[PDB]
């Protein structure tokens, strides 16, 4: 890889650089280097990852939505010809390239070292989220890439019920992401519903517990939730 | 729209 | 180049895909193919191109500043090793790639076949714009580059002022350009403050020969000169 | 911050 001469310390201090300039696409390519020096992640390192690849996979999905609408609107209309699908197919490919990449990375070998709670709930439910994205765009083996995410959401939900309170941000950001899975890829709205309003119930009852800081932390989460639950009822 | 984190 | 392959009006069409998508760097790749058929841009086309290279251009510049201002604390502090002037080093080599590619579409062969005032004054006024972009970035035959602007911005001034009326939206943004070169690079605000008021009060007094649509269009470009004004005086 | 085209 060209980031295989690097150092991983000046890896992860050209990643915050590059997020300090909004750099997202060398912010990705940093972290990706540095995860392939093959040691673990700590705290502020998987969260770099993480914003790394959301803005750069984020950047490409609006682009989707908006030629996935063009396409859809040409198909109901004068003959244009194959541009518009050519392009959308372009961007699609380019898409599911950059969740392939985060997937190779949480399976060689992010996943099978993490042990911790926080870095293991983490760890699968980035990948939750990565085949929730390839699902998004999936038209064909689509079972079997919302059963991927349902399975690493699953798993993430069961270590985080057991190993974490209900006012962990990682839980709680966990349970939102599951919780859209439910609504949008899997057709469960129901399901989708009882989840973010149990996990909303669950954490306010935690909160007493906190600290003014993680007091925000959680509450900020539990907005996102409330967001939601508004949207969808 | 829907908020994911 | 990779864009070969594909018709003119595919990659035109696809240029406004991209545009629609927020896709500029698609966008500037889809216009340099177009340019490299060989065919002189129509108006609509023309705006591609600048609005294609603009947005990526921009999004650089944006970067590089960060990172310069980083750089320049840093030397003001603790030895944080060459990354940061590394990264902003890449930066700026990327940078510089964009502003040659520009400049070689237009010396090969936009400009030697662009005749009319419209499309001529365009060319040169992107010439003195991506020479000022290489100005904002030169340490080293940065004369040079200065004056390489100030050639281009000169000669579609002259051009502009002998085939256009005052309140030309080209002429006008080409004015107000010339102006931020002589405020920013040249070290001439008196120069920028002189072109920029005589440009206001010129396109002020023709006004009264334009329609509802066109008056839209020469107000919008005034107001930004007057913007500046305000800033410097 | 100043304004180009
Ligand atoms: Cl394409
Ligand atoms: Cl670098
Ligand atoms: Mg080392
Ligand atoms: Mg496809
Ligand atoms: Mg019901
Ligand atoms: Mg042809
Ligand atoms: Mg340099
Ligand atoms: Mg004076």
């Amino acid at each position: 890889g060209a980031m295989g001469s690097m150092e991983r310390a000046s890896l992860i201090q050209k990643a915050k650089l590059a997020e300090q300039a909004e750099r997202y696409e060398d912010m990705a390519a940093f972290m990706k280097g540095a995860v392939e020096k093959g040691e673990e992640l700590s705290c502020e390192e998987r969260n770099l990852l993480s914003v790394a690849y959301k803005n750069v996979v984020g950047g490409q999905r609006a682009a989707w939505r908006v030629l996935s609408s063009i396409e859809q609107k040409s198909n109901e209309s004068e003959e244009k010809g194959p541009e518009v699908r050519e392009y959308r197919e372009k961007v699609e490919t380019e898409l599911q390239g950059v969740c392939d990449t985060v997937l190779g990375l949480l399976d060689s070998h992010l996943i099978k070292e993490a042990g911790d709670a926080e870095s293991r709930v983490f760890y699968l439910k980035m990948k939750g989220d990565y085949y929730r994205y390839l699902a998004e765009v999936a038209t064909g083996d689509k079972k079997r890439i919302i059963d991927s995410a349902r399975s690493a959401y699953q798993e993430a939900m069961d270590i985080s019920k057991k190993e974490m309170p209900p006012t962990n941000p990682i839980r709680l950001g966990l349970a939102l992401n599951f919780s859209v899975f439910h609504y949008e890829i899997a057709n469960s709205p129901e399901e989708a519903i009882s989840l973010a309003k149990t996990t909303f119930d669950e954490a306010m009852a935690d909160l007493h517990t906190l600290s003014e800081d993680s007091y925000k932390d959680s509450t900020l989460i539990m907005q996102l939730l409330r967001d939601n639950l508004t949207l969808w009822t | 729209r829907r908020a994911s984190t």
